[PDB]
RNA sequence: GUGGGAGAGGGUGGUGGAAUUCCCGGAGUAGCGGUGAAAUGCGCAGAUACCGGGAGGAACGCCGAUGGCGAAGGCAGCCACCUGGUCCACCCGUGACGCUGAGGCGCGAAAGCGUGGGGAGCAAACCGGAUUAGAUACCCGGGUAGUCCACGCCCUAAACGAUGCGCGCUAGGUCUCUGGGUCUCCUGGGGGCCGAAGCUAACGCGUUAAGCGCGCCGCCUGGGGAGUACGGCCGCAAGGC
């Protein structure tokens, strides 16, 4: 496995039991596609840079996981195919290259 | 990618004795890995073209490797290639 | 025949020739005005003189469509862009906010023989 | 000739496609990422910074273009 | 071998914004476009300019560099996978396993061919407008192949550093990419520039040689005739050797 991370940016105007749904369709997909997931920062909603799907802002979540590498693909297409969903980054996790330490 | 164990294992299969990397056996038994890896790789990809470079060069290498241990000691040479099982 | 009184002034600069478009708050548009809707007919429409009147073509019909308060957006490069501003700076309208808009693309299209290299 | 970016800030992941005003400190009054000039970045510096900078656009954290405002 | 590294190196699938074009709608009116000046074109079936929505294609602005990678041709948004090369440090393993390379095999920009898709912008040919002594042209308005994709052919080039590959040897200075150091600095590996000795007809080259050497391949033998004729070979053809 290697390790990635899963930025969903997603309708910012859910109700609770909505999100909660799409929360549950995430759980679901990642198990199926085989990512354990390490851990999760969900920021939540916040102000855009620009307009996405006609929506000023949305809903953020982040999902630090290790998963199969020949699946990673598959998961995201999988991920996408909420309407709810508005943008969906994976990424092979690196480490921090800072600067002025 | 070829894990770290694989290359291990196939070298701790492969050597002279204990801390053998370098044997000429061992590279050779390298170069069919890596190859086959890569030739599966051009069975999809057949226009991967820039990677066949490479594939005839890991070629021409165990080759050369292949015909200098011949022509040093024969029986070895059978040996390995009735181990990898390639030209001949 | 609203009396709108606050809104967008549109300048479209071309080499070629000016055009202000002024609009409401919400982007419709209230009156226009160009290098050939004053008298210039050639090449002419692209002097900047063209651009004054222009300008003030655009204004004082919008003035009388009664409006005080503009915000001034800019497209193109072009000779007498900034004389259009000038136009506008007392046309009798407050100009709230210059702004550039100027399209770049991020290359897409294929430009006219004229325009390549 | 003002004041070098990087100068400014303190220590930061220079890989941080979710961290942002440290971010939109390097893009112009457009949305025009900066110049190592005006940035004062190193090869490898900028250069990850790009990439940073290109993920967190498409991720509508950055901005892409933007207005220019007077002129 | 082990441990690090940088990279538009290759293939695949995905996806992101900006702009063009077209379609829908709002508002709005008389011209826009275009040039040296113009006209053709477009516009009351309401264009242009403006706002909102939508489709589809092609190419990736800033970063971008005097930069990087690649054997060459060449390679640029971001993501993930598949993969090639290459550099360094440790000095661990094999023990001359090396260099070159006629044939052969593979790659090979663009244009071009075949079959089937696709077709926004562009645009040979072509249709027009103007300029001109005329204008089978330079400027302007249209426009088909084609540019895009898949597959299969084509095999050319100012395919240029007009500089074959390998190794060893011969002052330095300086700018830079990328490693490793005890890190103003030393040490590798690339990219540039000045310049020792030397070379050179000159211009120039000069540790990235066009210097001093050895190996090996390719090639030259006055200008035309001519990359023509004939023959052969490949090619569907165009044509190539
Ligand atoms: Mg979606
Ligand atoms: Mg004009
Ligand atoms: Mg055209
Ligand atoms: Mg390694
Ligand atoms: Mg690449
Ligand atoms: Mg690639
Ligand atoms: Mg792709
Ligand atoms: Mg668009
Ligand atoms: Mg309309
Ligand atoms: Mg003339
Ligand atoms: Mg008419
Ligand atoms: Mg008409
Ligand atoms: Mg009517
Ligand atoms: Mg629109
Ligand atoms: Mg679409
Ligand atoms: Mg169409
Ligand atoms: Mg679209
Ligand atoms: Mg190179
Ligand atoms: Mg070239
Ligand atoms: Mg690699
Ligand atoms: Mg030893
Ligand atoms: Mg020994
Ligand atoms: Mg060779
Ligand atoms: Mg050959
Ligand atoms: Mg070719
Ligand atoms: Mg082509
Ligand atoms: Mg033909
Ligand atoms: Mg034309
Ligand atoms: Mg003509
Ligand atoms: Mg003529
Ligand atoms: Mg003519
Ligand atoms: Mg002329
Ligand atoms: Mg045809
Ligand atoms: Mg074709
Ligand atoms: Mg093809
Ligand atoms: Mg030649
Ligand atoms: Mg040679
Ligand atoms: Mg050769
Ligand atoms: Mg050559
Ligand atoms: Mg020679
Ligand atoms: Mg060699
Ligand atoms: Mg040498
Ligand atoms: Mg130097
Ligand atoms: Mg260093
Ligand atoms: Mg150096
Ligand atoms: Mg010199
Ligand atoms: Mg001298
Ligand atoms: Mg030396
Ligand atoms: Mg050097
Ligand atoms: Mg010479
Ligand atoms: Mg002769
Ligand atoms: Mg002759
Ligand atoms: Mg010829
Ligand atoms: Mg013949
Ligand atoms: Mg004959
Ligand atoms: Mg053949
Ligand atoms: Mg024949
Ligand atoms: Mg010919
Ligand atoms: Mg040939």
């Amino acid at each position: 496995m290697r390790r990635y991370e899963v930025n969903i940016v997603l309708n910012p105007n859910l109700d609770q039991s909505q999100l909660a749904l799409e929360k549950e369709i995430i759980q679901r997909a990642l198990e199926n596609y085989g990512a354990r997931v390490e851990k999760v920062e969900e920021l939540g909603l916040r102000r855009l840079a620009y307009p996405i799907a006609k929506d000023p802002q949305g809903y953020f979540l982040w999902y630090q996981v290790e998963m199969p590498e020949d699946r990673v693909n598959d998961l995201a297409r999988e991920l996408r195919i909420r309407d709810n969903v508005r943008r969906v980054m994976v990424v092979k996790s690196q480490e921090p290259f800072l600067a002025n330490a | 990618p070829i894990t770290k164990e694989e290359k291990q294992k196939v070298i701790q299969e492969f050597a002279r004795f204990p801390g053998d990397t370098g044997s000429t056996e061992v590279q050779v038994a390298l170069l069919t890995l890596r190859i086959n890896r890569l030739s599966e790789h051009l069975k999809v990809h057949k226009k991967d073209h820039h990677s066949h470079r490479g594939l005839l060069m890991m070629v021409g290498q165990r080759r050369r490797l292949l015909r200098y241990l011949q022509r040093e000691d024969p029986e070895r040479y059978r040996a390995l290639i009735e181990k990898l099982g390639i030209r001949g | 025949k609203r009396q709108v009184a606050s809104g967008r002034a549109y300048i479209h600069a071309s080499y070629n020739n000016t055009i202000v478009t002024i609009t409401d708050p919400d982007g419709n548009p209230i009156t226009w005005s160009s290098g050939g809707v004053i008298g210039y007919k050639g090449s002419r429409k692209g002097t900047p003189y063209a651009a004054q009147l222009a300008a003030l073509d655009a204004a004082k019909k919008a003035m009388a469509y009664g409006m005080q308060s503009v915000d001034v957006i800019v497209r193109g490069t072009g000779a007498g862009r900034e004389q259009a501003i000038r136009a506008l700076q007392a046309s009798g309208l407050q100009v709230k906010s210059i702004v550039d808009d100027t399209p770049v693309p991020h290359n897409g299209c294929r430009p006219k023989k004229k325009f390549r290299k | 000739r003002k004041a070098k970016v990087k100068a400014t800030l303190g220590e930061f992941d220079l890989r941080d496609y979710r961290n942002v005003e440290v971010l939109k400190r390097f893009l112009s009054e457009t949305g025009k990422i900066l110049p190592r000039r005006r940035t004062g970045l190193s090869a490898k510096e900028q250069r990850i910074l790009a990439k940073t900078i290109k993920r967190a656009r498409i991720l509508g954290l950055l901005p892409f273009t933007e207005k220019l405002v007077r002129k």
